[PDB]
RNA sequence: CAGGCGGUAGGGGAGCGUUCCCGAUGCCGAUGAAGGCCGACCCGCGAGGGCGGCUGGAGGUAAGGGAAGUGCGAAUGCCG
RNA sequence: CGAAGCUGUUGGGAAGCAGCGCCAGAGAGGGUGAAAGCCCCGUAGGCGAAAGGUGGGGGGAUAGGUGAGGGUACCCGAGUACCCCGUGGUUCGUGGAGCCAUGGGGGAAUCUGGGCGGACCACCGCCUAAGGCUAAGUACUCCGGGUGACCGAUAGCGCACCAGUACCGUGAGGGAAAGGUGAAAAGAACCCCGGGAGGGGAGUGAAAUAGAGCCUGAAACCGUGGGCUUACAAGCAGUCACGGCCCCGCAAGGGGUUGUGGCGUGCCUAUUGAAGCAUGAGCCGGCGACUCACGGUCGUGGGCGAGCUUAAGCCGUUGAG
RNA sequence: CGCGGGGGGAACCUGGGGAACUGAAACAUCUCAGUACCCAGAGGAGAGGAAAGAGAAAUCGACUCCCUGAGUAGCGGCGA
């Protein structure tokens, strides 16, 4: 990648021969992302519903209306039917398809030219402008859209607002802003995981 | 890919459904003459019949309904010889099983059919079938002991 | 909320791993008859050509 | 709503964001935000008495309250509010600056 | 080209609008969005969708797929 | 402490565009006369807590607590266990029904002792009640906070406008509608009609079809004014045929609406059976009813595949894993 | 004389009294339940807790909260 140390790298190990299921890769992609909002629903109805005032009056006659349960079938707020409910149904899956997955798109997106640095110095690794040093001088700009993942607290309190990219930190998996994108950086092929 | 109409694969649909209208099959139901339906639903699973629902039979298992528990006696079961018939090095009764296939065992009673490579397998109670393949055709074991 | 199986039927009846529906019919057991002299015997254990297969479902818990 | 503004009279300036010109504040309260610096063109139509400057309408008044304002600079750019380690009278004693203190 | 063609229930195929998602540190918009009166042009077989004028005065949401208190003449229903 | 430019021109008004400047571990949002990072409060970050006092951890730590092996040889939690019946619970409705409290009487023992492995004798094995304390790891919520595929005030909390108030009730208690000018009231001065009311010019004013039952304001309803129409007449009432009369299109014809005439049993239920004096529909607006939990079944795009999946947690998580 | 303690607090504690309807497509045994409610002391925890256990193993080792075991073992007009 640079040219400072090094000048040579690329690989499709993971599994080349294949790299060809774009029907499983959407479907589950899709589910999981959605899940996390915080679903926290409310309800209203079931017997009493806040202990109502005790039905009202008799039947056969009435006020003209055979029906007296103040089960309140028509208040705007009584007595409706059970849309929501706390639990959001929460579904989910393992590393099976967390990796699969990944491979395909940046393979792709390799199809058209990602990038991979591993580990490099942008500067003091602190300071916006301090890496946009690193963005002319690098060879990306404003338009095809990246992201990158670097462990340091370092590159934490440095990347602060990207705007055009992602800016990571542990291991988590933001494919999301990629699809709709391509750029990419990662921290040592042990990180991917072996 | 991206985010272009990603349409999962092919078949997808949520299928749904829906209140009514004025369209067809739709904001009906389908019966009348059968009387189903309850705010509090009948169940719905076999409680029709309304007949002893062939129910005219009578309780023959008497292995069970007592009060503690059941019959208590180590893991009883068996095996196969085209199953592992892969490699050995030892096939050694948790070697197999206690890593990879089948459960715990203070019982194992040998099998099967095949035909593969007999050794010294450790066994709990073997099947004969194995004997006349290991009698000048392989190696066995003894069993428990406590 | 979960579903329990009727250990009822389970008390009694079997599934041949296949999906059938067999156990000792009635009429046999101790023999209503007295007098003795033929019939007593003569008999075993069928299925049920019909609904049964949807019976099981309520016992795929347990076996 | 935090309550929380900005000066006084003293000086003070008003810009051109609506109006235009310039001049010392006159009376800028603190409430609801809002004040009136003398300029701006106001006035109420209120009941014709005797008790009033006679006629029904008034005069004077001008109205605002979040930001659109300025201070003292004749010729160098613009900054703000200086510091100090040890310096002037005990350690404080501002009032607006060009370059060091006070001017 | 033979074919088929009312069709309550019913069970199949699609689609249609309609509120919250991300695409939204994207894009139309006071050289009007939302609402609404008018249409006798353009497409939908329809479901509906557009488009243009005029009133109207701060927001809206592509393609796309993601959820669905929704698809409302009435029930001597409930309210005004 | 808080970061970091304007200016011009049209434009009510510039947060409209452009030519270019900029801070940025602070481009979360909230707002200032029309869809602003650099404009008021803030948003990464860290200074910091008190005098008042006040809730508590680490630190230190005081009265309160902490050896062992062997021979002599008496003593240790009663009307208690143990019987019984009448038992409640335990999954246990007596069932072969053990174990705890026992309600009722009977009623011992003290380590070579005393309870139990669901009856009772024979071998085996763990415990010592009848005095009692004992935090954590747990539940819950008015309210503090955040955030909510929470709603936007005929929702919703019952009520955000002073409601648990109007009102009703004997009591008990039952229980309400009612959000919204504008950017700023800046809220109409004056003169003419005049009872105060209500009006009109005119004025503040981007707009008074912005004006005080003030946002935009539809529907049932209400006629002034407009055009097509009616007194020879049989009507679920609309239709279509031709034709006629006033509107736009040079035109070809496009309207409206009826004149005669052929056509005309409506509807939502319910049902061998309907048009329907067999139900219901005062009328319009708006609100209105099969989702979901977890479980089960049979299908579907599917991954892997004799293999195929991990529950709650520990760390990490703005957020992800 | 000393402290208590009466008295108040939304759920949530413990305990002490503690029903019926609806199910069983009748009903008395079972159901909902030990739920609802009433009484009582209580603390932000409560309550519970150090073995006269479990339970078959030459075993485990205070009591409590979740995970499963198994909806099996069983209770039972062993019917619901």
């Amino acid at each position: 990648i640079p040219v400072l140390s090094p000048s040579g790298r690329r690989e499709l190990a993971a599994d080349l021969p294949a790299e060809i299921n774009p029907h499983l890769l959407w479907e589950v992609v899709r589910w999981q992302l959605a899940k996390r909002r915080r679903g926290t629903a409310s309800t209203k109805t079931r017997g009493e519903v806040a202990y109502s005032g005790r039905k009202i009056w008799p039947q056969k006659h009435t006020g003209r209306a055979r029906h007296g349960d103040i089960g309140a079938p028509i208040f705007v707020g009584g007595g409706v039917v059970f849309g929501p409910k706390p639990r959001d149904y929460s579904y989910t899956l393992p590393k099976k398809v967390r990796k699969k997955g990944l491979a395909m798109a940046v393979a792709d997106r390799a199809r058209e030219g990602k990038l991979l640095l591993v580990e490099a110095f942008a500067g003091v690794n602190g300071k916006t402008k301090e890496f946009l040093a690193w963005a002319k001088e690098a060879g990306l700009d404003g338009s095809e859209s990246v992201l990158l993942v670097t462990g340091n607290e370092l590159v934490r309190r440095a990347a602060r607002n990207l705007p055009w990219v992602v800016t990571l930190a542990p291991e988590g998996l933001n494919v999301y802003d990629i699809v709709r994108t391509e750029r990419l950086v990662m921290d040592l092929d042990a990180w991917e995981v072996f | 890919d991206l985010r272009p109409n990603p349409g999962a694969n092919k078949r997808r649909k949520r299928v749904g459904r829906g209140p009514g209208s004025g369209h067809g099959k739709t904001a009906t139901r389908g019966h009348k003459g059968q009387k189903s339906r309850s705010g509090g639903l009948k169940d719905p699973r076999r409680f029709e019949g309304g007949r002893s629902t062939t129910l005219m039979r009578l309780p023959k298992r008497g292995m069970q309904g007592q009060v503690p528990g059941e019959i208590k006696r180590p893991r009883y079961q068996g095996v196969n010889l085209k199953d592992l018939a892969r490699f050995e090095g030892e096939v050694t009764p948790e070697l197999l099983v206690r890593a990879g296939l089948l459960k715990k065992g203070y019982r194992l009673k040998i099998l099967g059919e095949g035909e593969a490579k007999p050794l010294k397998v450790v066994a709990h109670a073997f099947s004969k079938s194995a004997l006349e393949k290991l009698k000048a055709a392989g190696g066995e074991p003894v069993l428990l002991e406590a | 909320p979960k579903m329990k199986t009727h250990k009822g039927a389970k008390k009694r009846v079997k599934i041949t791993a296949s999906g059938k529906v067999v156990a000792m019919k009635t009429g046999k057991r101790h023999l209503n008859w007295q007098k003795s002299g033929k019939e007593i015997r003569q008999k075993g254990r069928k299925f049920v050509l019909a609904k049964p297969e949807a019976e099981r479902i309520k016992l795929l818990l347990p076996y | 709503m935090r309550v929380k503004m900005h000066v006084k009279k003293g000086d003070t300036v008003l810009v051109a964001s609506g109006k235009y010109k310039g001049r010392v504040g006159k009376v800028k309260e603190v409430l609801p935000k809002k004040y009136a610096v003398i300029v701006e063109g106001v006035n109420i139509v209120k009941k014709a008495v005797r008790v009033s400057p006679k006629y029904p309408q008034g005069g004077f008044i001008e109205k605002e309250a979040p930001l659109h304002a300025s201070k003292v600079r004749p010729i160098c750019p613009a900054c703000g509010k200086p510091t100090r380690v040890r310096k002037k009278f005990l350690e404080n004693g501002k009032k607006i600056r060009v370059c060091a203190k006070c001017g």
